[PDB]
């Protein structure tokens, strides 16, 4: 059993799937034509003699990235039915992408989906990468998560979205595509998430020390991010953690459902021969503000409900030592209600990063997920970001036309203004 | 013959119950195939108490091993013991309790509980006359709780008149593992009171300073802190196994110690517990074990006995003694400490000698308290239950599996009264 799917919208969701396939077939053996020469039901689904394919949906609405993965060295794993490709894009626009165009080919997604959803019976979870500044990735998706959610229930669901920062953003009208993709945030996914591009910029260059972070290592760590949820499935251990166990310790209310990942060790490459990276360091790691995947201090606001998920030569003994630690912090401090805020899972596989990859060849590693209140100002950075641009009412003739209204841009703000309210309501004790 | 049926619904109650089944073995010279090759005839006297002889010269556990998910499983198949075990008895699901108590009580284990509930019924065939029900479980997760609970008030129809043995793992404030340990308490406080005959308290927290401290030692694995909990479930069950002068059996014990139609929650206690290295500057003795057992850092349950009574207390001797000395000892101990009992009941020690000890020692023992200060135990709980509930979290993940508002008001005042009982007659 225990199978769960990918589906990979927008240039964002590509790249980064581009890699995290990469990793998975680097993990269990697989050379990248399906060949083996267990454990990989939960991504997989051998065919045949000598073939492994994946739950790989790659979904665009423009040629130019989907051929060079049919012409990279991933073309093989990847058979020809899964890679629907569209004509001309949304190009930065909602109604284009959710309204107009994308009417004509997710008919074609849906019925490549139940090809593969109904091959095997251990379904756990959907993972959709996407961002929130594109126009694949922005309102598309809105219109996806609208399918899958009618067709399979109340199924487990994860997005992935990239978020944009306040410093470095490299669109124009991405004010206006994070913004109308809240309405499939509260109501079709039920664990989802936000990582700054901005956030991992400085990671690359004060705990990895490289000088020219490009997309390619700032997607590469994200890849171990998610390789961390799925290994207490593809993997036994001495705790484990369902994907289902995984949020009803996390979730504590049914509407706040975003957590921040983090990970430790994130050192570079000849900075580890002197480091004593250990249980006691690197879950202490955990929670230095230099190690945030969202722009955000961990400081100023207050936590609410992590859950380690350790991974390598881990004893429980230790686990309970650097966590009798950190609460006897005072910084460090959570909401009072939630006497208990801790989770711990551990994988009995060494964690391992790709050749040619940017990371070191540790023997223990750490995936913090932690629900907290400091994320909520990370909206407000960009609540502002909109607050002027339509206040002069600007780029709404590109929508009008296209399926976008006006009355919608109003009652969407309150889609976000309450979202900020309750993590003040949440965040206080009494 | 005084039959003792097994059952293990949980990944902890799986592994307690993985070394249990591998230390009551060797006692009896099971090998690992099934049969025979033991020394002594004392073990086949009563072999049939958690053994069936099947044909060919072999034996088997008579265990019924319950999960929800088949990775438990793939560890007890591949682990040690696993072949012994009879491949009918594996009753489990695949989808997974999530560490919800609703999920392995009314949604999953609810329609895996009939296809459990038949192969203890050909297990209750098997016996001549069948008195033991060991359920090993936890209070932390789904199937320990939930699977744990509904499956009694089912035994409980069948056997109104047997006896019951929870051996319930309770959740601590030190190592709290999960986030919602306050929510699979108080659910299953319910029908462990007023369902079950006796129920030892096990807790994480005290079990580990007996690995750091008193056993000297700097790793404590689960193997290690399960190894504790073996130990005692194969002291409890001698006198079904072994002969001994002054014997007791598991009613025995049970009716001498249990004052109250409620109050039957207990502690361990094990001695000798010695390091590798202070074994040489020990001699042993029953002065050199009972006054290890009254220690207040040898509780498994982790409360201080010093801020309590106990009310009645119960040794398990085991290894050739003499009578007078242990009588001595206990007549010592209620002489030197006679504030910490109780005033109004006499004579609070019930000894249990038994022929046999444990395989290659001179002696053991095996300490048994129904002490007062489990109160403490509770309030450690319900505090930690106070808060979540008071602002109705975490609530999401129970009412869309069938449960109300109504199973967590009525719940408390369940709990509310069994910490009103030690209290009231402290
Ligand atoms: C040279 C010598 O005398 O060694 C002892 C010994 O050193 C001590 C320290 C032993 C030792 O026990 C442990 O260190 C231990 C480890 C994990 C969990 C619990 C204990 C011993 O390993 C354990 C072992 O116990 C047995 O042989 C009993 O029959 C025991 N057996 C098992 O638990 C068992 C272990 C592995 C495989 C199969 C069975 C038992 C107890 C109750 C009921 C049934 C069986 C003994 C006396 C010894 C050693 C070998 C060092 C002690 O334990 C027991 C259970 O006897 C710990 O404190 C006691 C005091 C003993 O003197
Ligand atoms: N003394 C021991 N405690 C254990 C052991 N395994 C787990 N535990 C403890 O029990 C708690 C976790 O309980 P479980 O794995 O048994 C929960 P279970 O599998 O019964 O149900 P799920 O909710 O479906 O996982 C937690 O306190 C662990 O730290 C063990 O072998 N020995
Ligand atoms: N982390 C990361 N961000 C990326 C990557 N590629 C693009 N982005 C970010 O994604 C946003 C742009 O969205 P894209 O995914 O390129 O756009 P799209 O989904 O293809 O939508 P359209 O091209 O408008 O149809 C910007 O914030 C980029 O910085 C990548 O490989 N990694
Ligand atoms: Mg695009
Ligand atoms: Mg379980």
């Amino acid at each position: 059993m225990r199978e769960c799917i990918s589906i990979h919208v927008g240039q964002a969701g590509v790249q980064i799937g581009n890699a995290c396939w990469e990793l998975y077939c680097l993990e269990h053996g697989i050379q990248p034509d399906g060949q083996m020469p267990d454990s990989f039901n939960t991504f997989f689904s051998e065919t045949g003699a000598g073939k492994h394919v994946p739950r790989a949906v790659f979904v665009d609405l423009e040629p130019t990235v989907i051929d060079e993965v049919r012409t990279g060295t991933y073309r093989q794993l990847f058979h020809p039915e899964q890679l629907i490709t569209g004509k001309e894009d949304a190009a930065n626009n909602y109604a284009r992408g959710h309204y107009t165009i994308g009417k004509e080919i997710i008919d074609l997604v849906l019925d490549r989906i139940r090809k593969l959803a109904d091959q095997c019976t251990g379904l756990q979870g959907f993972l959709v990468f996407h961002s929130f500044g594109g126009g694949t990735g922005s309102g598309f998706t809105s219109l996806l998560m609208e399918r899958l959610s009618v067709d399979y229930g109340k199924k487990s669901k994860l997005e992935f979205s990239i978020y944009p920062a306040p410093q470095v953003s490299t669109a124009v009208v991405e004010p206006y595509n994070s913004i109308l993709t809240t309405h499939t945030t509260l109501e079709h996914s039920d664990c989802a998430f936000m990582v700054d591009n901005e956030a991992i910029y400085d990671i690359c260059r004060r705990n990895l020390d490289i000088e020219r972070p490009t997309y390619t290592n700032l997607n590469r760590l994200i890849s171990q991010i998610v390789s961390s949820i799925t290994a207490s499935l593809r993997f036994d251990g001495a705790l484990n953690v369902d994907l289902t166990e995984f949020q009803t310790n996390l979730v504590p209310y049914p509407r706040i459902h975003f957590p921040l990942a983090t990970y430790a060790p994130v050192i570079s490459a000849e900075k580890a021969y002197h480091e004593q990276l250990s249980v006691a360091e690197i879950t202490n790691a955990c929670f230095e503000p230099a190690n945030q995947m969202v722009k955000c201090d961990p400081r100023h606001g207050k936590y609410m409900a992590c859950c380690l998920l350790y991974r390598g030569d881990v004893v429980p003994k230790d686990v309970n030592a650097a966590i009798a630690t950190i609460k006897t912090k005072r910084s460090i401090q959570f909401v009072d209600w939630c006497p208990t805020g801790f989770k711990v899972g551990i994988n009995y596989q060494p964690p391992t990063v790709v050749p040619g990859g940017d990371l070191a060849k540790v023997q223990r590693a750490v995936c913090m997920l932690s629900n907290t209140t400091a994320i909520a100002e990370a909206w407000a950075r960009l609540d502002h970001k909109f607050d002027l641009m339509y206040a002069k009412r600007a780029f709404v003739h590109w929508y009008v036309g296209e399926g976008m209204e006006e009355g919608e841009f109003s009652e969407a703000r309150e889609d976000m203004a309450a979202l900020e309210k309750d993590y003040e309501e949440v965040g206080v004790d009494s | 013959m005084r039959e003792i049926v097994h059952i293990q619904a949980g990944q902890c109650g799986n592994q307690i119950g993985a070394k249990f089944w591998e230390v009551i073995s060797d006692e009896h010279g099971i090998d690992p195939t099934g049969t025979y090759h033991g020394d002594s005839d004392l073990q086949l006297d009563r072999i049939s108490v958690y053994y069936n002889e099947a044909t060919g010269g072999k034996y088997v556990p008579r265990a019924i091993l319950v999960d929800l998910e088949p990775g438990t499983m793939d560890s007890v198949r591949s682990g040690p013991f696993g072949q012994i075990f009879r491949p009918d008895n594996f009753v489990f699901g695949q989808s997974g309790a999530g560490n919800n108590w609703a999920k392995g009580h009314y949604t999953e284990g609810a329609e895996l509980v009939d296809s459990v509930l038949d192969v203890v019924r050909k297990e209750a065939e098997s016996c001549d006359c069948l008195q033991g029900f060991q359920l090993t479980h936890s209070l932390g997760g789904g199937t320990g709780s939930g699977m744990g609970t509904l499956l009694i008030s089912k035994i409980r129809e069948e056997y109104p008149d047997r006896i019951m043995n929870t051996f319930s793992v309770v959740p601590s404030p030190k190592v709290s593992d999960t986030v919602v340990e306050p929510y699979n308490a108080t659910l299953s406080v319910h029908q462990l009171v007023e369902n079950t005959d006796e129920t030892y308290c096990i807790d994480n927290e005290a079990l580990y300073d007996i690995c750091f401290r008193t056993l000297k030692l700097t790793t404590p694995t689960y193997g290690d802190l399960n190894h504790l909990v073996s130990a005692t479930m194969s002291g409890v069950t001698t006198c079904l196994r072994f002969p001994g002068q002054l014997n007791a059996d598991l009613r025995k014990l049970a009716v001498n110690m249990v004052p109250f139609p409620r109050l039957h929650f207990f502690m361990p206690g094990f001695a000798p517990l010695t390091s590798r290295g202070s074994q040489q500057y020990r001699a042993l003795t029953v002065p050199e074990l009972t006054q290890q057992v009254f220690d207040a850092k040898n509780m498994m349950a982790a409360c201080d006995p010093r801020h309590g009574r106990y009310l009645t207390v119960a040794a398990v001797f085991r290894g050739r003694m003499s009578m007078k000395e242990v009588d001595e000892q206990m007549l010592n101990v209620q002489n030197k400490n006679s504030s910490y009992f109780v005033e109004w009941i006499p004579n609070n020690v019930k000894t249990a000698v038994c022929d046999i000890p444990p395989r290659g020692l001179k002696m053991a023992v095996t300490f048994i308290g129904n002490s007062t200060a489990i109160q403490e135990l509770f309030k450690r709980i319900s505090e930690q239950f106070t808060a979540m509930f008071r602002r109705k979290a975490f609530l999401h993940w129970y009412t869309g599996e069938g449960m109300d508002e109504m199973e967590f008001t009525e719940a408390e005042s369940n709990m509310n009264d069994l910490v009103s009982e030690y209290q009231q007659y402290q």
